[PDB]
Protein backbone atom coordinates (compact mmCIF):
# COMPACT_ATOMS: atom_id res chain seq x y z
CA UNK A 1 0.00 0.00 0.00
CA UNK A 2 1.29 3.55 -0.78
CA UNK A 3 0.33 7.34 -0.91
CA UNK A 4 -0.65 7.67 -4.52
CA UNK B 1 -9.09 12.34 -1.67
CA UNK B 2 -6.94 10.79 1.20
CA UNK B 3 -6.80 7.55 -0.05
CA UNK B 4 -4.64 4.75 -0.36
CA UNK B 5 -4.02 2.60 -3.22
CA UNK B 6 -2.61 -1.03 -3.57
CA UNK B 7 0.29 -1.28 -6.09
CA UNK B 8 -0.32 -4.69 -7.43
CA UNK B 9 -4.18 -4.41 -7.46
CA UNK B 10 -4.99 -3.41 -11.07
CA UNK B 11 -2.28 -6.54 -12.41
CA UNK B 12 -3.84 -9.16 -9.86
CA UNK B 13 -7.26 -8.31 -11.36
CA UNK B 14 -6.17 -8.88 -14.42
CA UNK B 15 -4.29 -11.96 -13.67
CA UNK B 16 -7.67 -13.20 -12.84
CA UNK B 17 -10.04 -12.02 -15.88
CA UNK B 18 -7.31 -14.11 -17.65
CA UNK B 19 -7.85 -16.95 -15.60
CA UNK B 20 -11.57 -17.18 -15.82
CA UNK B 21 -10.64 -16.94 -19.55
CA UNK B 22 -8.34 -19.58 -19.56
CA UNK B 23 -11.32 -21.63 -17.54
CA UNK B 24 -13.82 -20.35 -20.24
CA UNK B 25 -15.92 -18.57 -16.67
CA UNK B 26 -18.45 -15.97 -17.81
CA UNK B 27 -16.92 -15.74 -21.05
CA UNK B 28 -19.59 -13.58 -23.31
CA UNK B 29 -18.70 -13.66 -26.95
CA UNK B 30 -16.87 -15.57 -29.21
CA UNK B 31 -14.24 -13.69 -32.08
CA UNK B 32 -14.62 -15.66 -34.97
CA UNK B 33 -10.90 -14.84 -37.30
CA UNK B 34 -11.90 -17.05 -40.69
CA UNK B 35 -11.31 -20.44 -39.44
CA UNK B 36 -10.19 -19.91 -35.67
CA UNK B 37 -12.79 -19.08 -33.01
CA UNK B 38 -11.69 -17.19 -29.46
CA UNK B 39 -13.77 -16.98 -26.46
CA UNK B 40 -13.55 -13.37 -24.64
CA UNK B 41 -15.33 -11.14 -22.11
CA UNK B 42 -16.80 -8.05 -23.76
CA UNK B 43 -16.13 -5.52 -20.86
CA UNK B 44 -12.06 -6.85 -21.38
CA UNK B 45 -12.11 -6.09 -25.61
CA UNK B 46 -13.80 -2.77 -24.95
CA UNK B 47 -11.01 -2.34 -22.10
CA UNK B 48 -8.08 -2.77 -24.92
CA UNK B 49 -9.61 -1.80 -28.23
CA UNK B 50 -11.10 0.78 -30.37
CA UNK B 51 -12.55 -1.03 -32.14
CA UNK B 52 -14.25 -3.15 -29.90
CA UNK B 53 -15.23 -0.53 -27.75
CA UNK B 54 -16.91 1.06 -30.58
CA UNK B 55 -18.95 -2.58 -31.41
CA UNK B 56 -19.88 -3.33 -27.92
CA UNK B 57 -21.40 0.16 -27.25
CA UNK B 58 -23.61 -0.72 -30.30
CA UNK B 59 -27.33 -0.67 -29.46
CA UNK B 60 -27.60 -3.77 -31.64
CA UNK B 61 -24.01 -5.69 -31.25
CA UNK B 62 -23.59 -4.88 -27.65
CA UNK B 63 -26.17 -8.10 -27.57
CA UNK B 64 -24.72 -10.26 -30.44
CA UNK B 65 -22.44 -13.52 -28.98
CA UNK B 66 -20.21 -14.36 -32.13
CA UNK B 67 -18.55 -11.33 -33.84
CA UNK B 68 -16.78 -11.90 -37.30
CA UNK B 69 -13.65 -9.80 -37.83
CA UNK B 70 -12.42 -8.67 -41.52
CA UNK B 71 -11.45 -11.63 -43.29
CA UNK B 72 -7.53 -10.36 -44.01
CA UNK B 73 -7.22 -10.39 -40.33
CA UNK B 74 -4.36 -13.29 -39.19
CA UNK B 75 -5.74 -15.53 -36.40
CA UNK B 76 -2.32 -16.07 -34.88
CA UNK B 77 -1.97 -11.92 -34.91
CA UNK B 78 -5.16 -11.89 -32.99
CA UNK B 79 -4.12 -14.61 -31.13
CA UNK B 80 -1.27 -12.85 -30.01
CA UNK B 81 -3.51 -9.41 -29.71
CA UNK B 82 -5.97 -11.01 -26.89
CA UNK B 83 -3.21 -12.31 -24.89
CA UNK B 84 -1.23 -9.38 -24.52
CA UNK B 85 -5.32 -7.87 -23.56
CA UNK B 86 -4.86 -10.24 -21.02
CA UNK B 87 -1.32 -9.92 -19.60
CA UNK B 88 -0.23 -7.06 -20.30
CA UNK B 89 3.01 -9.24 -22.67
CA UNK B 90 3.17 -8.94 -26.55
CA UNK B 91 5.18 -11.88 -28.12
CA UNK B 92 6.40 -9.65 -31.02
CA UNK B 93 8.74 -11.87 -33.06
CA UNK B 94 10.10 -10.59 -36.54
CA UNK B 95 8.34 -13.25 -38.18
CA UNK B 96 5.17 -12.59 -36.80
CA UNK B 97 5.46 -8.18 -36.70
CA UNK B 98 3.56 -7.45 -39.97
CA UNK B 99 0.87 -9.26 -39.32
CA UNK B 100 0.71 -8.20 -35.48
CA UNK B 101 0.55 -4.49 -36.44
CA UNK B 102 -2.21 -5.11 -39.33
CA UNK B 103 -4.16 -6.68 -36.44
CA UNK B 104 -3.32 -3.77 -33.96
CA UNK B 105 -4.52 -1.36 -36.07
CA UNK B 106 -8.10 -2.67 -37.21
CA UNK B 107 -8.30 -3.06 -33.28
CA UNK B 108 -7.71 0.56 -33.04
CA UNK B 109 -4.86 -0.71 -30.15
CA UNK B 110 -2.58 2.58 -30.26
CA UNK B 111 0.86 1.51 -28.10
CA UNK B 112 1.09 -1.78 -29.80
CA UNK B 113 0.83 -0.01 -32.81
CA UNK B 114 3.47 2.38 -31.84
CA UNK B 115 5.75 -0.34 -30.21
CA UNK B 116 5.73 -2.35 -33.86
CA UNK B 117 6.40 0.64 -36.07
CA UNK B 118 9.64 1.22 -33.68
CA UNK B 119 10.32 -2.27 -33.87
CA UNK B 120 10.04 -2.19 -37.94
CA UNK B 121 12.41 0.99 -38.43
CA UNK B 122 14.92 -0.16 -36.05
CA UNK B 123 15.20 -3.41 -38.84
CA UNK B 124 15.70 -1.32 -41.71
CA UNK C 1 9.14 -16.21 -23.29
CA UNK C 2 10.76 -13.13 -24.88
CA UNK C 3 7.96 -11.26 -24.86
CA UNK C 4 7.94 -7.22 -24.32
CA UNK C 5 5.58 -5.79 -21.31
CA UNK C 6 2.87 -2.54 -21.58
CA UNK C 7 4.17 -1.43 -17.75
CA UNK C 8 0.85 0.94 -17.87
CA UNK C 9 -1.59 -1.71 -19.72
CA UNK C 10 -3.67 -3.39 -16.03
CA UNK C 11 -4.01 0.07 -14.82
CA UNK C 12 -5.58 1.13 -18.50
CA UNK C 13 -7.83 -1.16 -18.35
CA UNK C 14 -8.81 -0.81 -14.99
CA UNK C 15 -9.27 2.75 -15.55
CA UNK C 16 -11.71 1.95 -18.65
CA UNK C 17 -13.78 -1.18 -16.75
CA UNK C 18 -14.52 1.59 -14.04
CA UNK C 19 -15.92 3.84 -16.94
CA UNK C 20 -17.54 1.41 -18.18
CA UNK C 21 -19.17 0.97 -14.37
CA UNK C 22 -20.23 4.58 -14.39
CA UNK C 23 -21.95 4.68 -17.64
CA UNK C 24 -23.40 1.03 -16.09
CA UNK C 25 -22.02 -0.42 -19.76
CA UNK C 26 -22.43 -4.02 -19.62
CA UNK C 27 -23.15 -3.93 -16.02
CA UNK C 28 -24.82 -7.77 -15.23
CA UNK C 29 -25.45 -7.50 -11.96
CA UNK C 30 -27.06 -5.41 -9.49
CA UNK C 31 -25.67 -6.12 -5.47
CA UNK C 32 -28.14 -5.00 -3.07
CA UNK C 33 -26.89 -3.96 0.57
CA UNK C 34 -29.95 -3.46 2.64
CA UNK C 35 -31.83 -0.51 1.06
CA UNK C 36 -28.67 0.45 -1.42
CA UNK C 37 -28.03 -1.16 -4.65
CA UNK C 38 -25.20 -1.24 -6.69
CA UNK C 39 -24.52 -2.36 -10.43
CA UNK C 40 -21.68 -4.20 -11.35
CA UNK C 41 -19.48 -6.23 -13.85
CA UNK C 42 -19.42 -10.30 -12.49
CA UNK C 43 -15.87 -10.81 -13.55
CA UNK C 44 -14.36 -7.26 -11.77
CA UNK C 45 -16.23 -8.79 -8.45
CA UNK C 46 -14.53 -12.32 -9.20
CA UNK C 47 -11.14 -10.96 -9.82
CA UNK C 48 -11.07 -8.47 -6.54
CA UNK C 49 -13.67 -11.00 -3.97
CA UNK C 50 -13.14 -14.76 -2.95
CA UNK C 51 -17.01 -14.45 -2.13
CA UNK C 52 -17.93 -13.13 -5.80
CA UNK C 53 -15.22 -15.76 -6.98
CA UNK C 54 -17.23 -18.61 -5.24
CA UNK C 55 -20.72 -17.00 -5.77
CA UNK C 56 -20.36 -16.67 -9.74
CA UNK C 57 -18.67 -19.96 -10.02
CA UNK C 58 -21.79 -21.78 -8.38
CA UNK C 59 -23.46 -23.48 -11.20
CA UNK C 60 -27.01 -21.88 -10.10
CA UNK C 61 -25.41 -18.34 -8.56
CA UNK C 62 -23.65 -17.89 -11.58
CA UNK C 63 -27.20 -16.64 -13.66
CA UNK C 64 -28.40 -14.21 -10.81
CA UNK C 65 -28.96 -10.66 -12.04
CA UNK C 66 -29.52 -9.57 -8.18
CA UNK C 67 -27.32 -10.70 -5.12
CA UNK C 68 -28.66 -9.89 -2.10
CA UNK C 69 -25.84 -9.30 0.68
CA UNK C 70 -26.11 -10.19 5.04
CA UNK C 71 -28.22 -7.85 6.25
CA UNK C 72 -25.07 -7.02 8.94
CA UNK C 73 -23.07 -5.22 5.65
CA UNK C 74 -22.66 -1.71 5.24
CA UNK C 75 -23.96 0.20 2.12
CA UNK C 76 -20.77 2.62 3.05
CA UNK C 77 -18.62 -0.09 3.95
CA UNK C 78 -19.56 -1.74 0.65
CA UNK C 79 -19.19 1.05 -1.50
CA UNK C 80 -15.52 1.80 -1.05
CA UNK C 81 -14.81 -1.03 -1.19
CA UNK C 82 -16.69 -1.46 -4.86
CA UNK C 83 -14.78 1.86 -5.54
CA UNK C 84 -11.47 -0.17 -4.53
CA UNK C 85 -12.23 -3.00 -6.88
CA UNK C 86 -12.33 -0.55 -9.99
CA UNK C 87 -9.43 1.96 -8.82
CA UNK C 88 -7.03 0.48 -6.67
CA UNK C 89 -7.63 3.33 -4.64
CA UNK C 90 -9.04 2.40 -1.14
CA UNK C 91 -10.82 5.91 1.00
CA UNK C 92 -10.23 4.54 4.36
CA UNK C 93 -10.91 7.01 6.94
CA UNK C 94 -10.83 7.01 11.57
CA UNK C 95 -14.82 7.40 10.88
CA UNK C 96 -15.12 3.91 8.36
CA UNK C 97 -12.61 1.55 9.17
CA UNK C 98 -14.52 -0.70 11.45
CA UNK C 99 -17.34 -0.82 8.32
CA UNK C 100 -14.48 -1.53 5.59
CA UNK C 101 -12.87 -4.03 7.69
CA UNK C 102 -16.04 -5.85 8.51
CA UNK C 103 -17.06 -5.36 4.98
CA UNK C 104 -13.43 -6.90 3.37
CA UNK C 105 -13.27 -9.96 5.67
CA UNK C 106 -17.21 -10.64 4.84
CA UNK C 107 -16.25 -9.87 1.28
CA UNK C 108 -12.75 -11.92 1.51
CA UNK C 109 -10.09 -9.26 0.20
CA UNK C 110 -7.63 -10.12 2.05
CA UNK C 111 -4.95 -7.67 1.49
CA UNK C 112 -7.76 -4.73 2.51
CA UNK C 113 -7.87 -6.62 5.85
CA UNK C 114 -4.46 -6.40 6.68
CA UNK C 115 -4.23 -2.56 6.00
CA UNK C 116 -7.31 -1.80 8.43
CA UNK C 117 -5.66 -4.46 11.06
CA UNK C 118 -2.50 -2.53 10.44
CA UNK C 119 -3.97 0.48 10.85
CA UNK C 120 -6.09 -0.15 13.64
CA UNK C 121 -3.06 -1.35 15.65
CA UNK C 122 -0.99 1.61 14.68
CA UNK C 123 -4.17 4.11 16.89
CA UNK C 124 -4.10 1.81 19.76
CA UNK D 1 7.24 -1.04 -23.14
CA UNK D 2 9.59 -3.15 -20.74
CA UNK D 3 11.20 -6.36 -20.92
CA UNK D 4 9.66 -8.13 -17.94
N1 LIG E 1 -14.11 0.11 -22.45
C1 LIG E 1 -13.75 1.16 -22.73
C2 LIG E 1 -13.35 2.50 -23.05
C3 LIG E 1 -13.90 3.61 -22.42
CL1 LIG E 1 -15.18 3.39 -21.33
N2 LIG E 1 -13.49 4.86 -22.60
C4 LIG E 1 -12.47 4.99 -23.44
N3 LIG E 1 -11.84 4.04 -24.12
C5 LIG E 1 -12.29 2.77 -23.94
N4 LIG E 1 -11.62 1.78 -24.56
C6 LIG E 1 -10.80 1.93 -25.67
C7 LIG E 1 -11.08 2.92 -26.62
C8 LIG E 1 -10.13 3.30 -27.55
C9 LIG E 1 -8.89 2.69 -27.51
C10 LIG E 1 -8.58 1.74 -26.54
C11 LIG E 1 -9.53 1.37 -25.60
C12 LIG E 1 -7.13 1.39 -26.68
C13 LIG E 1 -6.70 2.21 -27.88
O1 LIG E 1 -5.59 2.23 -28.39
N5 LIG E 1 -7.77 2.92 -28.30
N1 LIG F 1 -11.95 -14.31 -10.65
C1 LIG F 1 -11.20 -14.91 -10.03
C2 LIG F 1 -10.26 -15.72 -9.31
C3 LIG F 1 -9.58 -16.78 -9.89
CL1 LIG F 1 -9.97 -17.22 -11.49
N2 LIG F 1 -8.63 -17.49 -9.31
C4 LIG F 1 -8.34 -17.10 -8.07
N3 LIG F 1 -8.90 -16.12 -7.37
C5 LIG F 1 -9.88 -15.42 -7.98
N4 LIG F 1 -10.42 -14.38 -7.32
C6 LIG F 1 -10.36 -14.18 -5.95
C7 LIG F 1 -10.36 -15.28 -5.09
C8 LIG F 1 -9.99 -15.14 -3.76
C9 LIG F 1 -9.62 -13.88 -3.31
C10 LIG F 1 -9.56 -12.79 -4.17
C11 LIG F 1 -9.92 -12.94 -5.50
C12 LIG F 1 -8.98 -11.64 -3.41
C13 LIG F 1 -8.79 -12.20 -2.02
O1 LIG F 1 -8.35 -11.61 -1.05
N5 LIG F 1 -9.18 -13.50 -2.05
CL1 LIG G 1 -25.14 -13.70 -32.23
CL1 LIG H 1 -2.60 -0.99 -26.79
CL1 LIG I 1 -32.10 -12.87 -10.28
CL1 LIG J 1 -7.82 -7.00 -1.59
Amino acid sequence: WVIP
Amino acid sequence: DSCIQFTRHASDVLLNLNRLRSRDILTDVVIVVSREQFRAHKTVLMACSGLFYSIFTDQLKCNLSVINLDPEINPEGFCILLDFMYTSRLNLREGNIMAVMATAMYLQMEHVVDTCRKFIKASE
